[PDB]
């Protein structure tokens, strides 16, 4: 733990096709807010289908690429991440989430709640 | 230098090389053989990962 750079590790795992063993290695760790951690960590919770962790895996540590990440999620069928990719893209910025809807993901539900916090008034019209 | 030794320079001499080039062997070959049956068991580790989780 103490006295590794982490940055020079996850790299050897990723191009190894075996990185998940480090799953728990990322447990007590991920306080380092390090990128390789969240970055593939998410990639992990994504293909693995984890949302509880993934959500909490980012409910604090905000060190990552707030973009493409939600790009692979939208391409899903299981709205779990198409629901969070919705969040992930919006993230403390409500304008994205709504201005990106259409037939699908038009939920008669959360759609009537994510507008409220907005500030661009006219968006109501 | 000098030189002039032999019966002391070759008796233990023959020991090291011989009893060392076959005490070599092993590890290396052992390495991949076992490294084989292993990493692959890993490939299934992750594979069954996929299966259940889906």
């Amino acid at each position: 733990s103490p006295r590794l750079d982490h940055t020079r590790a996850v790299n050897y795992f990723s191009k190894v096709k075996q990185l998940p063993l480090v799953k728990p290695y990322l447990r007590s760790v991920q306080n380092h807010n390090n990128k390789s951690v969240n970055e593939s960590l998410n990639n992990l919770f994504i293909t693995e289908e984890d949302y509880q962790a993934l959500r909490t895996s980012i409910d604090a540590y905000d060190n990552f690429d707030n973009i493409s990440l939600a790009q692979r999620l939208e391409k899903h069928e299981l709205i779990e991440f198409r629901r969070i990719a919705a969040y992930l893209f919006k993230g403390n910025n409500r304008w994205k989430q709504s201005v990106e809807l259409c037939k699908k993901d038009s939920l008669y539900k959360d759609a009537m709640q994510y507008a409220s916090e907005s500030k661009d008034t006219e968006l109501a019209e | 230098i000098a030189q002039a030794d032999r019966l002391t320079q070759e008796p233990e001499s023959i020991r090291k090389w011989r009893e060392e080039q076959r005490k070599r062997l092993q590890e290396l070959d052992a390495a991949s053989k076992v490294m084989e049956q292993e990493w692959r068991e890993k490939a299934k580790k992750d594979l069954e990962e996929w299966n259940q989780r889906q």
